[PDB]
């Protein structure tokens, strides 16, 4: 049958892709970096504690100004914090209480959010604050969204797909099909021409925004991929998973480079981010702690212990000055 | 003391409460006394579209109450010209061809029965059942309806709610008092019946039956039966709130005035028949009809009272030998012989005879022998002084066999009205109490019970909706609406001083006032306004915003718990914590328990399917 | 199950298989080189003084 030789040819191509990757494993990232000096022990302290959320915090995102940050909470609100003074610039009551994610536009004029309502809502900040667009099209929950500019935005959903939206027309320009599980996170490449996504299928995918196609698929995790973040230079990305390990994947090499794990860590990872230089990889864990990893040597550099419930999100500012941590205990803390 | 209406914020909880029971339809709200007055108050004043529809309906109702044709002939034309002809000329007559022709046909032919505009009544409701009723719900007149419907479903009557007065009746199981309801000032009668003296005579069954019997007949406002408005009990007594009849019974007045002439006895017979027609239409045989059970009001009109021995024959016909000896039909005395309403028609003849001759038709030589009075029941020669019309009446009412008894021949009470003894009476004038009454009334121990004995009376408390609404409509309904209108308009006009609502524009499920428990040793109850969302329960004080909440995930179970004999809700939290809530009324508590249960069950089944929200190891 | 989607799976794997890869030793060097060029601009790696730290005050 032809269906047979299409399942068989897919196996023969999966083998061809595995062999082509092994042929590039002349060395490891740990062998290459055995000579550079360790980073020492990173000792950050809580600079700000953001109080104002009445329930679990689910997601946060930094503004380009490295000062303003937006957070989405179980209390059905978005709070845009002024991290320098802890004042609440804005407080947005949402039309739906099932919010899951939030994003800050590069220009700082709009914010986006969504969740089980299966809608990506754009909120104009420029004088009142009301919804300017409801982006409907997904048949599953909105897991993550990131602006390209004030006119385009990429989303990830529980319907196992991603999408690019035109904000003015509200249309679903292109869709990104390929995943076989709920897509849980997306990260845009610095040049905005590609983005990666992590799903519950335990695989990550590199997509072309313009071509709307999937270029590469990165497997290796044993469970759902909850978080994903691009390496500052756009040639690699990190992933957090329920298997209690973080993993670094290189694009030009097309495979995994490093696993950040420990027999002492059992719970899953909820968020990931890189320091401005990419040297440090921060990860939010389900054991209430955020672990700072050495991205190059894989050693555990530091720990951010200050939350009494799950750490559900984190993010490093563009200037790398501080790092934010959102928790199920309703607080956002700024470490530096 | 006085009725206090709940705040308009009650609309959120009551509307979902009524909608869950299909009580938010045009049929059910329009046919309620207070519902009609508010729906009318909405159309006539606050909606120019529905103003003529109600005035036409109301004019038809007034037309139905006209007494003579000369009054209908003069009104059927006004109603026709104003609400039929004038509309046809403007092409705005929103009715079918049948309704219009049916009325005009009877007009040009001068045949004007009181039911002339019935085909219009059916279509006036059809015109209101739709869009007008929907805008009515959206209006603030339906909010007030929810405010009134809340106080009705929160009625918990105790002895304190009544100002008890003098005694007006004694029996084997209790006394009847004249009382005044403090709520509305309505004068009632309170039949207080002793639970102790009940078990001592093993009359527990009859007690529950009378209240069941009073319920079957207390609808429709019958002017010739002593009907029930309320029923409640204490650990010791049972209380019936009945129509007040402070004129005594006929048994007493018969012994005072002596036998009544044929004309005086025709008055009581007419009004007693109409009362029987009320029961018989509702499948109730009184069985115990005698002068002692006929009460006079202050003017002399009479009602039948005490439905203890009455029973429903809608399903199965009674065969027991129940009643008072001397008034029981042959079918009744004969045990194992089912009977119908005929017993009352026979009892009527037995009673009416005694009103004329001073003794029951069978009680001979003033005998005190029970086995001889029932013997004669199974000829009964009538004196020569009885007129042929009266003689033929009792002759049909007292026939030994039911196949020939007057009133048991097919048409019911109509067969007794058509009797030539009542040929002079206009029964509409009897129903309207227009006839002059002939008589104007001038002005043990060593017994216990509990637990297993108080479960028999758990379904005893009751409230007749029609009775309570009719009581409120004719007392404080208008006065309370005016005081509540001025009181509500101040808070809003005054809130413009302070200042949007927290429930609009979101996915809020329900909101209202609740009292959450603080430190119990301090009787600390915090009255907060709660907001229930699909994933959390928020609450706040006045002026502030919700600063706390409780998530549906934290909630494990929702139970009902008694705290100081007040219905409260017990929410058990996952962290071994507990959360107690108290409501202002039962409908609020019933709704909060359902919604909270539905909210925590739907939210938890949903979270499990969201990998980012559910709990993991 | 469907024949149309099995073809689409083979075509996608073709696009993923016919790319230009580099040695992991090369990819690991570019990364290690990047971290050196910008390690001085990383306030988390190199502690900046309080006068330049917006959060210490
Ligand atoms: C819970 O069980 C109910 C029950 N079952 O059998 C019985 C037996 N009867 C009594 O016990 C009882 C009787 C009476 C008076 N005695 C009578 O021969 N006929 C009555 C009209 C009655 C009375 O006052 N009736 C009323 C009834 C309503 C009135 N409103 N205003 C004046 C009123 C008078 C008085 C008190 C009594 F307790 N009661």
């Amino acid at each position: 049958s032809e269906l047979d030789q299409l399942r068989q040819e897919a196996e023969q191509l999966k083998n061809q892709i595995r062999d082509a990757r092994k042929a590039c494993a002349d060395a490891t990232l740990s062998q290459i970096t055995n000579n550079i000096d360790p980073v020492g022990r990173i000792q950050m302290r809580t600079r700000r504690t953001l109080r104002g959320h009445l329930a679990k915090i689910y997601a946060m995102h930094w503004g380009t100004d490295s000062r303003l940050l937006v957070s989405a909470s179980q209390d059905g609100k978005l709070i845009i914090w002024d991290s320098y003074t802890t004042n609440k610039v804005h407080a947005i009551p949402l039309r739906s209480s099932w919010v899951m994610t939030c994003a800050y536009a590069p220009s700082g004029n709009y914010v986006a959010c969504g969740g089980l309502d299966n809608i990506c809502s754009i909120y104009n900040l420029k004088g009142n604050v009301r919804v300017s667009r409801e982006l409907a099209g997904h048949t599953g929950y909105l897991s993550c969204c990131r602006f390209l500019d004030d006119n385009q935005i990429v989303t990830s959903s529980g319907d196992t797909t991603c999408a690019l939206w035109d904000i003015e027309t509200g249309q679903q320009t292109t869709t990104f099909t390929g995943h076989t599980g709920d897509v849980m996170s997306l990260s845009l490449a610095p040049d905005t021409r590609l983005f990666v996504s992590g799903a519950c299928d335990a695989s990550a995918k590199l997509w072309d925004v313009r071509e709307g196609m999937c270029r590469q698929t990165f497997t290796g995790h044993e469970s759902d991929i909850n978080a994903i973040c691009f390496f500052p230079n756009g040639n690699a990305f990190a992933t957090g998973s329920d298997d209690a390990t973080c993993r670094l994947f290189d694009l030009r090499a097309d495979q995994e480079l490093m696993t950040y794990s420990h027999d002492n860590i059992i719970c899953g990872i909820t968020s990931v981010s890189f320091s401005k230089s990419g040297r440090l990889l921060l990860a939010g864990y389900d054991d209430f702690n955020c672990n700072v990893w050495d991205a190059l040597k894989a050693d555990r550099a530091g720990v951010l212990a200050g939350h009494d419930n799950r750490v559900s999100c984190l993010g490093v500012t563009d200037d790398g000055m501080a790092v934010a941590t959102g928790s199920w205990d309703s607080f956002l803390k700024i470490w530096n | 003391k006085k009725i206090l209406l709940p705040e308009p914020s009650i609309r959120s909880v009551m509307q979902k409460y009524l909608e869950d029971r299909g009580e938010v339809t045009f049929e059910k709200i329009f046919s309620q006394k207070l519902g009609y007055l508010l729906f009318r108050d909405f159309c006539l004043n606050h909606l120019e579209e529905a103003r003529p529809l109600v005035e036409f309906y109301e004019e038809i109702k007034k037309y139905e109450k006209l007494e003579t044709e000369e009054e209908r002939v003069a009104r059927s034309r006004e109603i026709f010209d104003s609400y039929i002809m004038k509309e046809l000329l403007a092409c705005s007559h929103p009715f079918s061809k049948s309704a219009t022709e049916h009325v005009q046909g009877h007009l040009g032919k001068k045949q004007v029965p009181p039911d002339l505009f019935q085909p219009y009544i059916e279509e006036i409701c059809q015109n209101l059942r739709g869009d007008v009723f929907q805008k009515f719900i959206e209006s603030d007149k339906f909010t007030r309806f929810c405010q009134w419907k809340n106080v009705e479903l929160n009625i918990h009557l105790t002895m304190n709610d009544f100002s008890v007065h003098r005694i007006i009746g004694r029996g084997g199981f209790g006394e009847v008092y004249g009382c005044r309801k403090a709520d509305t000032g309505k004068m009632y009668a309170m039949k207080c019946l002793d639970k102790k003296r009940i078990k001592m005579k093993q009359g527990e069954t009859l007690a529950l039956n009378e209240r069941i019997m009073l319920s079957l007949v207390s609808t429709g406002d019958c002017p010739f039966i002593v009907c029930m408005s309320y029923a409640f009990h204490t650990p010791d007594k049972l209380s019936f709130i009945l129509d007040l009849m402070n004129g005594g019974d006929l048994h007493y007045h018969l012994s005072q005035h002596g036998v009544f002439s044929e004309a005086d006895m025709r008055f009581y017979a007419a009004e007693i028949i109409l009362g029987l027609e009320h029961m018989h239409n509702r499948f109730v045989v009184y069985r115990d009809l005698k002068p002692a059970n006929i009460l006079l009001d202050e003017h002399g009109h009479v009602r039948i009272s005490d439905l203890g021995l009455a029973c429903d024959f809608s399903k199965k016909k009674p065969h027991a030998s129940v009643g008072t000896h001397g008034y029981m039909a042959p079918e009744v005395l004969q045990k194992g012989v089912a009977y119908d309403s005929s017993a009352d028609w026979f009892s009527l003849g037995c009673m009416l005879f005694k009103l004329l001759r001073g003794h029951s038709p069978f009680r001979q030589h003033k005998t005190k022998d029970k086995h001889e009075i029932d013997r004669m029941t199974l000829a009964v020669e009538l004196p020569d002084s009885f007129s042929p019309e009266l003689r033929s009446l009792l002759e049909g009412l007292l026939q030994r066999d039911v196949n020939r008894r007057l009133g048991c021949l097919g048409r019911g009470a109509q067969e007794v009205k058509e009797s030539p003894f009542f040929r002079s009476l206009d029964w509409q004038m009897v129903f309207l109490q227009k006839y002059p009454p002939p008589l104007i009334p001038p002005r043990t121990k060593g017994i216990k019970l509990l637990d297993s004995d108080q479960e028999l009376y758990r379904n005893f408390p009751l409230t007749i909706s029609e009775r309570w609404q009719q009581e409120v409509a004719e007392t404080v309904f208008d006065t309370i609406n005016a005081e509540t209108d001025r009181l509500e308009a101040r808070k809003k006009a005054k809130n413009k001083q302070l200042g949007e609502d927290y429930a609009l524009g979101k996915d809020c499920i329900m909101h209202g006032y609740m009292s959450k428990m603080g430190n119990p040793f301090l009787t600390q109850w915090q009255r907060r306004y709660f907001y229930l969302f699909p994933n959390r329960l928020e609450w706040r004080g006045e002026g502030e915003a919700p600063q706390s909440l409780l998530t549906m995930e934290e909630i494990q179970s929702v139970e009902e718990t008694q705290i100081k004999e007040r219905k409260c809700l017990l929410l058990k939290i996952r962290g071994g914590k507990q959360f107690i809530l108290q409501c202002d009324s039962d409908p609020e508590l019933v709704q909060w328990k359902k919604e909270l249960r539905d909210a925590y069950r739907e939210a938890q089944q949903l979270v499990q399917r969201v990998p980012k929200m559910k709990n993991k190891p | 199950a469907s024949i149309a989607q099995a073809r689409k799976l083979v075509e996608q794997l073709k696009m993923e298989a016919n790319i230009d890869r580099i040695k992991v030793s090369k990819a690991a060097a570019d990364l290690m080189a990047y971290c050196e060029a910008h390690a001085k601009e990383d306030p988390l790696l190199t502690p900046v003084p309080a006068s330049e730290n917006p959060f210490r005050e």
